[PDB]
C-alpha cells in the first residue's frame, strides 16, 4: 500500500554559509505516509472551580525511530576543516504526538 | 542470531566494524538491510548472497573490494541502496550490476575507476542517483550516460575532464542536480546542454574556463549557478537572458575586467550581487527588472556616477559598499528604507548636503574614511537615529556637527588635521570607542572605559603644566633669582671701556647664555602662570603655532650656546697658564652656529611636537638634531675636562682657573642626568616613569642656568668682588 | 463528504459526584473524530555548526477543536449543597498542527 | 453576515440573548446551527422555517413555546439535534415532530408534559438519545416505545411513575443507559426488563421499592447498578447470578436487615463494597470468587469471626472497616499487602499474639479503641513500620511497647487508668500529638500540644513554687510544730474558754502535721515532681491529708465557733461543755470523713487542698458556704458583747484569735467563687501561692495571740513553765 508510514530517501547538496567552503552531496531519508489509527478530543468534565486541560486529545505520526548520526567534512577555501552532522534515520513509525 | 553481528534491529543486520572476510552465515533469510563496512572483505565469491533473498539495502563501503563476480549479485531483485565508496575497484563491474533493475541509489566514488566500458548501465531501468566523483575519469561516458532517462542526480567532480562535446546529456531529461567542479574543463560547445529543461542546480567551480559560456542559454529551470574560481575575465552583453528564475550566481575569484551594462538586468529572483576588481567598467549598471536585492557589493571600478533612480526602483537592499571607486556626488538616498550599511570609503567625495541621507531609519554603520570630505552642512544628521559606527577618518574636515548622533557607540575621526576645536563631551554619553585628530582632545572623554586612542600621559597632561605645588614654587625662584642675577652680572661686565681680559671675557659668554635660558624659563613659567587647571583648551593652540618655535631656540640656543661657549673658556686659561683679536671673532662664530644648531630643527616635521614644554629632547620621539644636542652636550663636555686634567697634569689665575672648574664642574654634574635619560630603550632605565623623567628632565636642564649669574658673582669675590667695589662707586 | 473525514460526534455521558450522595445527569457532549488528508512527515534537520539542539524537522496534522463554549450543570445533591461541573462543548473542529 | 443578532462563525448563528419571535428573517439560507435559546417566542406559525433549508441544528429551549403547527417543522429534512427542554407544553409535540426520519437527539425534559398519545414516535427511524425527565408522567408509555428499536438512551428520573408493567421494554435491543431515579416505584412484575440484553447502566435511586427486585436476572451486560435511597430490608441468597459483569453496585441508605450467605459471591469485576446496619447477620459472607476488592467495609453486624482465608484471595485490599461486630480472635493478617487502613473499633478484642500483625507494609491509619483489649505482646508491631496514628483508647491496657512505632506523628491512649508508668519521650520523637492516660501522665507526658496541659495546679519541676514560698513553709512547720508543743503539755499536764484555748491548741496540731505532710513530701521529690505525682495522686497519701487538713481546718473553726459562745455564757455548764467539745471532734472525723469514699475529689492539685481548681461544689463549696456560715455568727455576738482584767484579757485573746481567723479566712472563700465573678482571670500560681500562703496561715499566728501577746491563763501556763524550770 503506497500510503502507508514509509522511509524514503533523496539528496542534498551541502556548503557552508560563510568560507569560500568546497560543494559535496550527500543522500538523505525522510519518513512520509498515512498512518490507520484516527485522532480524536473528547471533552473533560471536571467538578473544581479552577478549569484545566479542557480536552483529552489523541493523535499518531509517522515519527523516527532508528538514528546513526553521521559526521562529514569539506573544505572551506581554508585551514579549518569544518565538519557536518546529521540523523540517518534507519526505521519509522507512528507515535503519540503528544507521548 | 550469529557471532559477529548485532543482528538486533526490526531485521537489520550490523555487522560493521569487524574484521570478517567474507558474508556471514547463520543470519535469517529474511534481512532487509545488511551493513558490513569496514571489514577486509577482498573479493565476492560466486553466489554469495543466496542466504538473504529479501535484502534490499547494503553497504560495502571501506573494504579492499577488486573482483566482483559476474554471477556473485544473483537473486538480489529487491536491491535499492548499494554503497560501493572506499573500495579498489579498477573499473566499473558492468557485468556484475546487470541484475538490478530495482536499483535506485548508486555509490562508485572514492575509488580508481579511469575507464567506463560502453556497456555499462544497460538494465537498470530505475537508476535514480549516481555518484562518479573522486576518481580518474578522461571524458564523459556519453553513451553509457544515454541509457538512464530516469537519472535525477549526478555527480562527476574531483576528475580529469578536458572538454564536452555535443550532445553529451541529450537524453538526461529529469536531471534537477548536476556537479562539475574541481574538474580541468576549459572549454564547452554550443550545443552541450541541450535536452536540461528540469536542471535547477549547476556547479563549474574549480575549473579552468577562460572565457564567459555561452552555451547556458539552453536551462530556463535553472536556479543556482556557481562558476567560480575560474579565469572568466569578461562577461558578454545579455547574458542570464534564458535563465528568468536564477536566484543565485558565484562569480567570485576571477580577473574580471569589463561587463556588459544591460547584463543583469531583467533578472526578479536575484537577491545579492557581489563584484569586485572590474578595472575597465565606468558606468553604472542597468537594473530594471532586479528589484529584489539584498546585498549589493561594487568596489574596484572605474564608477563615477551613481543612478538618481537607485533607491526608487529596488526597495529590498540591506547592505552596499560602492567603495574603491571615482564617485564625487552621492544621490538622494531616501527611497532605500530597508538599507542598513552604507560603505562608501576611498571616494572622491568633497560635499555633504542636506538631502543626502534623509530617509534611513535602519541605517546602522557607515563608513566615510579617506574620501576627501571638507564641507559638511549641519544636517544629513537628523534623520539618521539609530547609527552606532561612524567613521570619518584621513578626511579634510574642519568643523564636526555634533545633532542626532548621541546614539553612537563607536567613533573614528583620527586623521583630520584642520579639526583644532574641542567636542562636546556632554553630546557622546552613549559613545565608547573614541578616536580624535589631536592628543589634548581626550581631555574631555576619558575625564580629563572609553579608551581614547591617543593616551595622553605626563609628556602630555589636562590640568597642570608644571606639576606638583614643589616645582612651580621652584621654577618661580629660579625665574626671580637668574632673571636678576645675570641682569646685574652683565651690567656690570659690560660698564669699563678698561681693555676686558678673554677670561674675564668667556665670562661675559656664560652670564649672555644664562640670560638667554632664563628667559626660556621664563617663558615656560609665564607660560605656565597663564594656564592654571585647564591645561585642555590652550594645549594645541601651544603645540601647532609659533610659540613652540622660539622657545625650542631660546633652549637650544641657550644650552647648546653655554656648552659650546663653556668650552671657549677653558681654552682660554689653558692657552694663558696678540690673541686677543683672535678671541673676539671665536665668539661670534658660536653664537651663530648656536643660532644655525638652533634654527636647524624649526625647519623638519615631528619635532618640538613631543611634550608640552618644547624640550629638545622630550620622549626622544628627532634622533638626529635632538640625538645631535645629546651629542653636542657629549663630545664637547669630554674634551672640555681634558684641558682640566692638562692644568693637573702640570691667586687671580687660581681663583679664575677656580672658578671656571666650578663652573664645568657644576656643568659636567649637572648635564649627566639629561644624556642619561636620551638612552633609555637600550638599558629600559628600570621603566622611569614619565612624570619623573619630566620632573627631573624639568628641574635640571635649566638648573646651570642659575649657578653662574650668582655663584661665581659671589662665590668668586676675586676680581668678581673688584667689580662689585667698581660698581658700587658707581652707587 | 467522505465518511471518514474530521467531523464531531455526540454521545451521551454520565455524570455523578465521587464524594456526596448526587443525583446523577445524563449530558449531550460533542467530539471531534476523522481522517485528515494531509500526510504528516519527519526530515533530518542538517548543521554545520558543533551541537544538535533539534535533529528533526516534523509536520504533523490532527482534527483538534476550533471553537468551543464553557457550558456548566448544577449536579443537584441531596441535604443542601449543589456542587457544580463545568466543561467546553466543541462548536466546531478542524485539522491544525500538533505542535502549533 | 447578515441580520443584526451576532450570526458570527461558520455557517452558525447565535441569536439567544436579544429577540421576540418568528426567527431573525434575512439570515443565510446556508445556516446549519441555529440558536436562538432564551427569547419570547411563544408559537412557532406554519411555514416559519423555509428560510433555512440546511439546517442542522436548533435550539429553542428556555422560551415560553406552548403550541406547534402541525406543518410548522416541514423541509427539515437534515436536522439532527432539537432541543426544546424549559418551555411549555401539555403533550408530546407529537405531529410536528413526524417528518424527523434525520432526528437522532431529542430533549423533552423540564416541560409539563403528562399524556404520550399512543400515536407519538411514529417516524423517528434513527434516534438514539430521549430525554423525558423532569415531567408529570405518571405511567410507561409502553406502546410508544415500542417504535424505536435504535434507542441508546432513555431517562425517565424527576416523574410519577408508580409501577412497571410486563414486557415494558421488549422491543429495545440497542439501549446502553436507562435512568429511572426519584420516581415513586415500588413494583415490579416478574417480566419486565426481558430484552435489555445491550443494556450496561441502571438506575433505582430515590423510590419505595420494598422488596429486592427479582427481576435483574436478565442483564447480562449490566456493569453498574445502583438502588440506593430504597425501602429494601433482605438480600436474597444468590441475588446476583445472572450479572457476572457487575463492577458498581449502590445500597446504602436502606434498612438491611438480613443478608444471605452465598449471596456476593462470584463477582470478579467488584471492586468495593460497603454494607452498614445489617443487625442479624452473624456469619463472615462467602467471597469464593470476588478477588478484585480494593475497599471492604462490614459494620453493625453480629460478626463474631472471620476467615482468615480473606486476607489470602483478596490480593488487593486498601481499606477496611469491621467495626461495631462481637470480633474477639484476630484472625492473622498476612497475606494482604496492599491493605492500608483497618479499622477495629468497637470489638471484644482481649489479647493481641505475637503473630496478629504481620505482611502489613503499607499500613498507614490503625484504630483499636474501645476492645477491652487488655494483653499486648511484645511483637506484631515491627513488620509494620509505616505507622502514623494508633489508636488505642478506653482500653484496659497495663504496659505499651515502644519498639517499631517511632514513626508515629499521632498517638492516643487516653482513657487507660492502670497505666501509670512512664512512657519513654526518646521513642515518640516523630510523634507530634499526644493523648496519655493520666496528667502526671501528660505532667509526666507533658508543638507537641498533649491533651491533658498539665498547669500550676500540676507542675512538672516544684511543688511549693518559689524558694521564698519553699523558705516560708519550712519556717511555719519549724514555729508551729515546736510553738504548738509547750502550749499543750501546760494544759495537758494540769487536769472555760480556757479549755476552748486548748481545744483550739490541738485543732492547731493536725493542720500543723498536714502541712509538715506537704512540706516534707515537698523536701523528698525536688526538681523530679514527675514520678512522684501519680502514684502521690492515684493512692492512699492523698486520703490521709486532706483528712488532716479537712479535719484540722474543719475542726478549728467549729472549735472557734464554741469558745466565743462560752465567752459569751460566762459575762455547772461545766459538764455540758466536755460533751459539747467530744461532739465536734467526731464532726470533724465525719466531715474530714465524708469525702474520703465519693469519687473525684482530692484529685485536683499535687497539695490535696479541699477545694483546689473547685473541680466537688458540694462538700468543698459547702465546706467554704460553712465556713463563712460559722464565720456569720461569731462575726453576730462580737458586735453584740461589742455594743455593750482576765475577762478582759481573755476577752481580748479571743477576739485577736477570731478577728485574725476572720481576717485570715477571706482570701480561701474569696477564690472559691471564681467562676461568678472572673476574678479578672485566675491567679496562675498566685493562688496557690495565696492558697498555700493563707490556707494554713492561721494555724500559727492564731496560737500566738493568747501565747505572750495576750498571756491570761496562758501567762499562768508560763510561770507553771518556769516553776518546772
Amino acid at each position: 500500500d503506497p500510503r502507508r508510514c514509509m522511509r524514503h530517501h533523496y539528496v542534498d547538496s551541502i556548503s557552508h554559509p560563510l568560507y569560500k567552503c568546497s560543494s559535496k552531496m550527500v543522500l538523505l531519508a525522510r519518513c512520509e505516509g498515512h498512518c490507520s489509527q484516527a485522532s480524536r478530543s473528547e471533552p473533560l468534565v471536571s467538578f473544581s472551580t479552577v478549569l484545566k486541560q479542557p480536552f483529552r486529545s489523541s493523535c499518531h505520526c509517522c515519527r523516527p525511530q532508528t538514528s546513526k548520526l553521521k559526521a562529514l567534512r569539506l573544505r572551506c577555501s581554508g585551514g579549518m576543516r569544518l565538519t557536518a552532522t546529521y540523523r540517518y534515520i534507519l526505521s519509522c513509525h507512528c507515535e503519540e504526538c503528544n507521548s | 542470531c550469529a557471532a559477529p553481528c548485532s543482528c538486533d534491529g526490526d531485521r537489520r543486520v550490523d555487522c560493521s566494524g569487524k574484521g570478517l572476510t567474507a558474508v556471514p552465515e547463520g543470519l535469517s533469510a529474511f534481512t532487509q538491510a545488511l551493513d558490513i563496512s569496514m571489514n577486509n572483505i577482498t573479493q565476492l565469491p560466486e553466489d554469495a548472497f543466496k542466504n538473504f533473498p529479501f535484502l534490499e539495502e547494503l553497504q560495502l563501503a571501506g573494504n579492499d573490494l577488486s573482483f566482483i563476480h559476474p554471477k556473485a549479485l544473483s537473486g538480489l531483485k529487491e536491491l535499492k541502496v548499494l554503497t560501493l565508496q572506499n573500495n579498489q575497484l579498477k573499473t566499473v563491474p558492468s557485468e556484475a550490476i546487470r541484475g538490478l533493475s530495482a536499483l535506485q541509489s548508486l555509490r562508485l566514488d572514492a575509488n580508481h575507476i579511469t575507464s567506463v566500458p560502453e556497456d555499462s548501465f544497460e538494465g537498470l531501468v530505475q537508476l535514480r542517483h549516481l555518484w562518479l566523483d573522486d576518481n580518474s575519469l578522461t571524458e564523459v561516458p556519453v553513451h553509457p550516460l544515454s541509457n538512464l532517462p530516469t537519472l535525477q542526480a549526478l555527480t562527476l567532480a574531483l576528475n580529469k575532464i578536458s572538454s564536452i562535446p555535443d550532445f553529451a546529456f541529450t537524453n538526461l531529461s529529469s536531471l534537477v542536480v548536476l556537479h562539475l567542479h574541481n574538474n580541468k574543463i576549459r572549454s564547452l560547445s554550443q550545443h552541450c546542454f541541450d535536452g536540461l529543461d528540469n536542471l535547477e542546480t549547476l556547479d563549474l567551480n574549480y575549473n579552468n574556463l577562460g572565457e564567459f559560456p555561452q552555451a547556458i542559454k539552453a536551462l530556463p529551470s535553472l536556479k543556482e549557478l556557481g562558476f567560480h574560481s575560474n579565469s572568466i575575465s569578461v562577461i558578454p552583453d545579455g547574458a542570464f537572458d534564458g535563465n528568468p528564475l536564477l536566484r543565485t550566481i558565484h562569480l567570485y575569484d576571477n580577473p574580471l575586467s569589463f561587463v556588459g551594462n544591460s547584463a543583469f538586468h531583467n533578472l526578479s529572483d536575484l537577491h545579492s550581487l557581489v563584484i569586485r576588481g572590474a578595472s575597465m567598467v565606468q558606468q553604472f549598471p542597468n537594473l530594471t527588472g532586479t528589484v529584489h536585492l539584498e546585498s549589493l557589493t561594487l568596489t574596484g571600478t572605474k564608477i563615477s556616477s551613481i543612478p538618481n533612480n537607485l533607491c526608487q526602483e529596488q526597495k529590498m537592499l540591506r547592505t552596499l559598499d560602492l567603495s574603491y571607486n571615482n564617485i564625487r556626488d552621492l544621490p538622494s538616498f531616501n527611497g532605500c528604507h530597508a538599507l542598513e550599511e552604507i560603505s562608501l570609503q576611498r571616494n572622491q567625495i568633497y560635499q555633504i548636503k542636506e538631502g543626502t541621507f534623509q530617509g534611513l531609519i535602519s541605517l546602522r554603520i557607515l563608513d566615510l574614511s579617506r574620501n576627501l570630505i571638507h564641507e559638511i552642512h549641519s544636517r544629513a544628521f537628523a534623520t539618521l537615529g539609530p547609527i552606532t559606527n561612524l567613521d570619518v577618518s584621513f578626511n579634510e574636515l574642519t568643523s564636526f556637527p555634533t545633532e542626532g548622533l548621541n546614539g553612537l557607540n563607536q567613533l573614528k575621526l583620527v586623521g583630520n588635521f584642520k579639526l583644532k576645536e574641542a567636542l562636546a563631551a556632554k553630546d557622546f554619553v552613549n559613545l565608547r570607542s573614541l578616536s580624535v585628530p589631536y592628543a589634548y582632545q581626550c581631555c574631555a572623554f576619558w575625564g580629563c572605559i572609553i579608551h581614547c586612542t591617543p593616551s595622553t600621559g605626563a609628556f602630555k597632561p589636562c590640568e597642570y603644566l608644571l606639576g606638583s605645588w614643589m616645582i612651580r614654587l621652584t621654577v618661580w625662584f629660579i625665574f626671580l633669582v637668574a632673571l636678576f642675577f645675570n641682569l646685574l652680572v652683565i651690567l656690570t661686565t659690560f660698564a669699563s671701556c678698561t681693555s676686558l681680559p678673554s677670561s674675564k671675557l668667556f665670562i661675559g659668554l656664560i652670564s649672555v647664555s644664562n640670560l638667554f635660558m632664563g628667559i626660556y624659563t621664563g617663558i615656560l613659567t609665564f607660560l605656565d602662570a597663564v594656564s592654571w587647571g585647564r591645561f585642555a583648551e590652550f594645549g594645541i593652540w601651544w603645540e601647532t603655532g609659533s610659540g613652540c618655535k622660539v622657545a625650542g631656540f631660546l633652549a637650544v640656543f641657550s644650552s647648546e650656546s653655554a656648552i659650546f661657549l663653556l668650552m671657549l673658556a677653558t681654552v682660554e686659561r689653558s692657552l694663558s697658564a696678540n690673541h686677543l683679536k683672535q678671541f673676539r671673532v671665536a665668539a661670534l662664530l658660536a653664537f651663530l652656529g648656536a643660532t644655525v644648531a638652533g634654527c636647524f630643527p624649526l625647519f623638519h616635521r615631528g619635532e618640538y611636537s613631543a611634550s608640552p614644554l618644547c624640550l629638545p629632547f622630550p620622549t626622544g620621539e628627532s634622533l638626529g638634531f635632538t640625538v645631535t644636542l645629546v651629542l653636542l652636550n657629549s663630545l664637547a663636555f669630554l674634551l672640555m675636562a681634558v684641558i682640566y686634567t692638562k692644568l693637573y697634569c702640570n691667586n687671580s689665575q687660581s681663583s679664575m682657573i677656580k672658578h671656571v672648574a666650578w663652573l664645568i664642574f657644576t656643568n659636567c654634574i649637572f648635564f649627566c642626568p639629561v644624556a642619561f635619560f636620551s638612552f633609555a630603550p637600550l638599558i629600559t632605565a628600570i621603566s622611569i616613569s614619565p612624570e619623573i623623567m619630566k620632573s627631573v628632565t624639568l628641574i635640571f636642564f635649566p638648573l646651570p642656568a642659575c649657578l653662574n649669574p650668582v655663584l661665581y658673582v659671589f662665590f668668586n669675590p676675586k676680581f668678581k668682588e673688584d667689580w662689585k667695589l667698581l660698581k658700587r662707586r658707581v652707587t
